[PDB]
């Protein structure tokens, strides 16, 4: 199918855009509701709050209640205390429950680096200025290009390379 | 008695200077383009 | 045009203009600011054509060479 | 205090109703020097934000 | 137009200004030696022109309140470029004094200026020279989004049933309202805030604050949009076509004794 | 710096000119209460 | 009221299987892929090696190429000057050494 | 028996923008299409629903205006436009365009339709990952909005 | 799926159906179930909803602003007109006063347009940010819907929540219609004319403690007050039965009829219709009155 080939509906043009049965899947559904496209194997942890977190300089922009209300866990083996909730598709307000589970993905390094990049530097309109060193060794480069030129210009034309001189 | 600007204020006057759609060609009530030989060129004419 | 420093200090997220102290320049490496004047692209006709001047005036030696 | 909206019901003359610039009657040299101290205070407080982060995560 | 300046430095015989326009481009020794064919008349107000137009005026001249107004200041390209323009003004200005003395409770004013044209190229609505940033806040909105969707053709499109896109069921609730009045002892639901939509009728009038209450007077300027290719307009309510027509050869009629003079050649 | 304007309050530029006010700009210098309540001072 | 709370602590999800990887392989794509990748694998590699144990003490009997004859030892006369100076071929190591070829060394910089 | 978490998607700003709110975003830049040849054969020819509109008032009426909203800066000039054929005698070719002020009732007189193009300002919480995870009330935003409002706010570019 | 050029969210194509398949069993569960209901005509419902006394539909707020404006550019109206000097006879300084109590109220104008303003722009604030003023679960249907595809339920309960988040002086509520009021209950309109009454009373005594061209002018300005305000509370205010009764052209009644049912349609109708019918032997239509008292009124 020509339609299918170039990401479209396909023989049936009333048909949708995504398959995730063959790795097509909604990224915008699953940042906001979570991939419901895994909602028949997968359920749900109900029963260590993120209260011990309200310091911190990122986190301490949220009330305390909104961190007392989030529990966590180790997010490696499974707490043989917690129940098992079944996760419901076309349902788009169980992914924001606070009553389960969690895990404190705030010391991945992207986590981090984002936030450095937010909360751990001088803001530059220009990412090239954020780094300053760098941008001092490009305009360098960039002289050095000028001159190399000027100077190849110079010698190929007049037939004296500057090296006997 | 001066009151802080707002773009409907009382004291805003119409833009007739600032050119915007500068190729136009102006309709509505309009004279015939009369043409008497030796008289005065009519200002909206494109002779001067 | 003038610099609108004033208002970017004073405004909503001042901590996007620190870096103003540094070597920077406004019109070109600075967050746009909502109350920033509106730039034109070629400022001496921009200027000159509301007085009713051309932008270059050939009795000025100035002028005439550029 | 500047930190409100002006509520109607609380006015009692209409010179009230319009906002107050303090610095509108500054020179240019005393108004720039009043921005670059601003500047200078807000460096300070980012740089001492940009210290608490590094150092906590 | 153009402003020249300073007359005086430009009048004199030699000057580099002259010399620098013979170099590059603007002047010769066809002006040096033939001013009447390459100067001629120049470019100007012309005094004559002007007295003629204004001697040519009824009395309308007096009662027109041009001379305060902020426009002003172009009184005599006005008066040179549009022939008539007192006796037009004057209709203008007693127009918008009998809208004033009207019995309505909302007066609206027709304004008119550069924007008020239409175009089917972007670049044709902005000030020369452009802008260095443009549609920095997104292109334009289409009237016609607010404009119901063809729905049948959306269902035929997707091999839909379409058959009762018609026939709808109907919805009697309390639940469905948010505007609630009590009158007269009759608790009635109607309609919904829906937000800024809902507020344009005050954000477009401004009160006189000395009308009283039970004769109020609005005041409200409607901006008018052409296309200035079309030839026909339809002003809807404001003006009904027949009296357009009768207001056309009124206009006609009487813009002629200021026309009949000058040839366009 | 040069002359830094102080505050924000609409000013008439290339992307924004205002809605014009025609009652203020026929009735130049004449009054309005003539009209709008004849016969009172 | 921010999508930035399920950034900041995701939900954790519970399996039945002892890890995503083979939940993951029950998908009959990932299985194709993997059918591809075995196919691959199992077919050509261990053939390929196969053949060189099989023909491990044989000869290599093509006979070679005939590219320049005995009478056009001086291609023509045609010039033969290399943007390196001298006239081997790029990759030609040992005829190099033969030319020097890399005697003519420039200056680190401009000078 | 394993746990599972999906690597969240750690970008801020204008992609948080879009996933805080994607009805808002997604009107913004959601494309719509128009009829081709037989579409407008096809629908030229079909028939009113009643007969309500030989009473009632047309949408475009001077009291049942076409109000439409945009987004930029307060009082700034609205673009706006038709799609041409608003009238028995207006072009139909191509879409026309019109920069109009904000917040006035405007009248077509190509078409006869009278339309409130204005404008709402798109102000949001910096996205930096300080927003706001539960309600939050009226005294933070009125600071913030008094500030914008008396010295205005940087433009998300 | 080596590519994805999905976009934020896909488009929604509406599923129409149909007007719902009651049986007979379900049929006669819904007409048990439903009150005492009366179906109204659309002129019934037009007149309850009208447009009567607030022509522009101007919130609560609104209202109040404007009120508070004229009142405290009245306390200061004195003090710009104190000491005016112009050359000229009575006339002139007359227009010359008029021109600065225009030039006052033009100022006055324009600091109203600025506060409606910035309480539009919060409330337009309210809008562009609904789902971080809202909680669970509104937030999401808030999230993913738009008002109009919104269920019933959910978009009225997000739009009172949104509202009511405001504080109250900011809260986008239509102001009451004193005709409409006045119009649908009988008292309030007497109410309404006592009050009216009771200030032009008030007014002629205040007048009265002045000196004596001002007594005049100020007298016949109250006489037309009280006549306008009477007028706009209830225009058809002397259409009373006994003037009903002394009317005995049909022309005369036919406009009352008309001015009646273009106010509010009430019995008097009755009353007007019957005088009608008798004078001119329209049994039908007095059968008709009767059932309409039986039933309409
Ligand atoms: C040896 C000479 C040494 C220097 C001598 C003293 C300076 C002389 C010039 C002068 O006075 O300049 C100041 C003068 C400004 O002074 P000013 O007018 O008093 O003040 C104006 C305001 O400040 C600001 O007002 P503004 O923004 O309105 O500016 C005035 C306006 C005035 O402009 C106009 O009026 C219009 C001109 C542009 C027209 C574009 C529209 C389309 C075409 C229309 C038709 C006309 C075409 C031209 C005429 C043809 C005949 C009909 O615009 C311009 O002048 C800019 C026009 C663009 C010119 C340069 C563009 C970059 C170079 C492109 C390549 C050049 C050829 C290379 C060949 C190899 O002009 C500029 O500054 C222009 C920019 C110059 C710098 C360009 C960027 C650097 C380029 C470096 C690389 C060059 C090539 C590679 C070389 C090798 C490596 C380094
Ligand atoms: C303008 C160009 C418009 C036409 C091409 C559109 C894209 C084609 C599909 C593609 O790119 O898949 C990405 C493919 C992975 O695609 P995927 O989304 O993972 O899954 C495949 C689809 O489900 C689609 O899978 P499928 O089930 O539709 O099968 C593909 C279909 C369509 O394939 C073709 O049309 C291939 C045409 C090349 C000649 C061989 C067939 C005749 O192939 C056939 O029907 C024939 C198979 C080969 C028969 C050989 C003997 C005859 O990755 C690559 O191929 C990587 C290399 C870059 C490919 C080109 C990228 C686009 C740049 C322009 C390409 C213009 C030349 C034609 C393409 C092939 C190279 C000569
Ligand atoms: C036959 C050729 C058709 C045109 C080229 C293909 C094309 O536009 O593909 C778009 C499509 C994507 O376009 P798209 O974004 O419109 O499709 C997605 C549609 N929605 C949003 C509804 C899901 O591209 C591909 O499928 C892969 C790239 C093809 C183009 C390769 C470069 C061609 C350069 C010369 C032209
Ligand atoms: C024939 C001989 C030439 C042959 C080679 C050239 C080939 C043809 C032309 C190619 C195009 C060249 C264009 C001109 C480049 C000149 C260098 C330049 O523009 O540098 C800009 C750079 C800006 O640096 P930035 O980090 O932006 O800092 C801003 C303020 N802090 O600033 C710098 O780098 C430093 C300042 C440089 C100023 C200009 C040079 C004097
Ligand atoms: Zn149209």
């Amino acid at each position: 199918m020509l339609s299918r080939l170039l990401h479209g509906p396909g023989s049936d043009k009333g048909h949708g855009y995504f398959h995730p049965d063959h790795g097509l899947v909604d990224s915008a559904a699953q940042n906001i509701r979570g991939p419901y496209w895994h909602a028949e194997n997968m359920q749900f942890m109900q029963q260590e709050t993120a209260a011990q977190s309200s310091k911190l300089p990122v986190l301490s922009a949220q009330d305390g209640k909104t961190l007392q209300k989030i529990q966590l866990t180790d997010g490696s083996k499974v707490p043989k205390a917690a129940t098992l909730v079944k996760w419901n598709p076309k349902s788009v307000h169980q992914w924001h429950s606070d009553d389960i589970l969690r895990v404190d993905m705030t010391k991945h390094p992207e986590w981090v680096r984002t936030m450095r990049m937010f909360h751990g530097t001088v803001w530059r309109h220009r990412p090239e200025f954020r780094h300053p060193w760098f941008s001092r060794g490009s305009r360098a480069s960039g002289i050095i290009m000028l001159v190399f030129g000027a100077v190849a210009y110079g010698e190929i034309t007049f037939g004296k390379r500057l090296g006997g001189v | 008695l001066h009151a802080d600007p707002i773009f409907n204020g009382s004291k805003v006057v119409r833009s007739i200077q600032m050119m915007r759609s500068y190729h136009r060609l102006p309709v509505g009530p309009e004279p015939p383009h009369l043409k008497i030989r030796g008289a005065p060129l009519h200002p909206w004419s494109m002779y001067t | 045009h003038g610099s609108n420093l004033y208002n970017r200090v004073h405004g909503n997220l001042p901590q996007l203009y620190v870096e103003q102290l540094y070597n920077t320049d406004e019109i070109l490496d600075t967050v746009p600011h909502s109350s920033d004047p509106v730039h034109h692209m070629f400022p001496k006709c921009a200027a000159a054509s509301p007085l009713g001047f051309r932008p270059y005036d050939n009795n000025k030696l100035w002028d005439a060479f550029v | 205090h500047e930190g409100t909206l002006v509520r109607i019901s609380q006015v009692k003359k209409l010179s009230e109703l319009q906002l107050h610039f303090n610095d509108s009657h500054l020179g240019e040299s005393e108004l720039a020097a009043k921005v670059l101290g601003k500047l200078r205070k807000l460096e300070a407080e980012v740089l001492a934000r940009n210290q608490a982060f590094n150092e906590a995560h | 137009g153009t402003n020249p300046g300073d007359i005086a430095l430009n009048s004199k015989r030699f000057t580099v200004g002259k010399f620098v326009a013979w170099a590059c481009g603007g002047w010769g020794l066809k002006d040096w030696i033939f001013p009447s064919l390459f100067i001629g008349r120049g470019d100007g107000p012309d005094f004559d022109r002007i007295v003629k137009h204004t001697l040519q005026s009824s009395s309308a001249i007096e009662k027109v309140n041009w001379f305060d107004s902020p426009f002003a200041c172009y009184t005599e390209w006005f008066v040179e470029h549009f022939p008539g323009f007192f006796d037009s003004r004057y209709r203008f200005e007693m127009s918008a004094k009998t809208i004033l003395a009207n019995k309505y409770p909302i007066k609206d004013f027709p304004v008119v200026d550069m924007r008020s044209w239409r175009s089917s190229r972007l670049f044709d609505l902005f000030e020369v020279p452009h802008p260095e940033h443009t549609f920095v806040f997104g292109g334009p909105v289409l009237l016609n989004t607010e404009a119901k969707r063809a729905e049948r053709l959306e269902q035929e499109w997707h091999g839909k049933d379409g058959t009762f896109v018609d026939v709808h069921p109907l919805n009697v609730a309390t639940e469905s309202h948010t505007e609630v009045s009590v009158i007269g002892g009759i608790k009635v639901y109607n309609g919904v805030w829906q937000g800024g939509k809902d507020s344009w009728k005050r954000d477009s009038a401004k009160p006189e604050l000395t009308a009283p209450f039970h004769s109020p007077i609005w005041y409200r300027n409607m901006f008018i949009v052409k296309n200035a290719d079309q030839l026909v307009e339809h002003f809807g309510e404001n003006l009904s076509d027949e009296t357009w027509q009768e207001v056309r050869k009124e206009h006609l009629a009487f813009h002629e004794r200021f026309h009949k003079d000058y040839s366009f050649a | 710096l040069g002359h830094m304007r102080v505050g924000a309050l609409w000013q008439s530029n290339a992307n924004s000119r205002g809605l014009p006010n025609l009652l203020k700009e026929v009735m130049a210098a004449e009054p309005i209460y003539p009209y709008t309540h004849p016969g009172l001072s | 009221m921010s999508t930035n709370k399920n950034v900041f602590f995701p939900p954790a999800l519970h399996l039945k299987e002892n890890s995503i990887f083979q939940y993951k392989f029950k998908n009959l794509a990932v299985r194709h892929d993997a059918a591809r990748l075995g196919i691959i694998l199992a077919g050509p590699t261990l053939f390929y090696w196969f053949t060189v144990y099989y023909f491990k003490g044989m000869p290599n009997g093509l006979p070679p190429v005939l590219l320049n004859p005995f009478v056009n030892r001086n291609y023509r006369g045609q010039k033969r000057d290399m943007p390196w100076g001298t006239d081997c071929a790029f990759l030609d190591t040992k005829c190099h050494e033969e030319k020097d070829t890399w005697a003519k060394r420039g200056p680190f910089f401009i000078i | 028996d394993s746990v599972h978490v999906f690597r969240p998607e750690f970008a801020q700003g204008k992609f948080r923008i879009d996933l805080d709110q994607p009805a808002k975003q997604n009107k913004l830049q959601q494309q719509i299409y128009t009829l081709t040849d037989d579409e407008r054969e096809m629908y030229e020819d079909e028939p009113y629903i009643g007969v309500d509109h030989l009473y009632e008032a047309h949408k475009g009426s001077k009291e049942n205006p076409v109000v439409v909203e945009a987004i930029g800066v307060h009082g700034n000039d609205v673009f706006t436009g038709c799609l041409g054929g608003c009238h028995k005698d207006a072009a139909d070719a191509v879409a026309y365009y019109t920069i109009v002020p904000p917040n006035t009732l405007a009248v077509c007189i190509d078409c006869g339709i009278h339309f409130v193009a204005r404008i709402n300002e798109q102000l949001t919480f910096w996205p930096d990952g300080t927003q706001p995870w539960e309600k939050v009330d009226f005294k933070a935003v009125e600071g913030f909005l008094y500030k914008h409002y008396k010295y205005g706010s940087p433009l998300m570019i | 799926s080596a590519w994805n050029f999905q976009e934020l969210m896909e488009s929604r194509i509406p599923d129409y159906k149909g007007r719902p398949n009651r049986s007979g069993a379900e049929l006669e569960q819904v007409k048990a179930a439903l009150p005492k209901i009366e179906f109204m005509t659309s002129y019934e419902f037009d007149v309850l909803t009208k447009t009567r006394s607030n022509l522009t539909k101007e919130y609560s707020y609104q209202r109040d602003m404007r009120l508070k404006v004229t009142e405290l550019m009245l306390d200061e109206a004195p003090h710009e007109l104190e000491g005016l000097a112009v050359e000229g006879d009575a006339a002139l300084k007359q227009l010359a006063e008029l021109k600065a109590l225009q030039t006052l109220t033009e100022y006055a104008g324009d600091l109203l347009e600025g506060q409606n303003q910035i309480v539009q722009r919060v409330n337009d604030f309210v809008d562009s940010n609904p789902v971080y003023l809202l909680d669970q679960p509104l937030r999401e249907e808030a999230r993913w819907n738009l008002l109009p595809e919104m269920d019933h339920k959910t978009r009225s309960l997000v739009r009172t929540e949104l509202r009511d988040w405001l504080p109250a002086e900011y809260r986008q509520t239509r102001a009451v219609d004193l005709q409409q009021v006045a119009a649908f209950s009988p008292p309030v309109k007497a109410d309404m004319f006592r009050a009216i009454e009771a200030r032009a009373k008030d007014a002629e005594a205040e007048i009265r403690s002045l000196p004596p061209a001002e007594q005049a002018g100020l007298l016949a300005l109250v006489k037309d007050n009280v006549a306008k305000s009477k007028a706009f509370i209830d225009p058809t205010y002397d259409i009373t039965p006994e003037a009903i009764n002394a009317c005995n052209d049909v022309d005369a009644l036919r406009a009352m009829a008309h001015r009646v049912t273009e106010y509010s349609g009430d019995a008097r109708l009755l009353a007007i219709y019957g005088k009608a019918a008798q004078l001119t032997g329209d049994t039908a239509a007095q059968a008709i009155l009767k059932e309409a008292k039986d039933l309409v009124f």
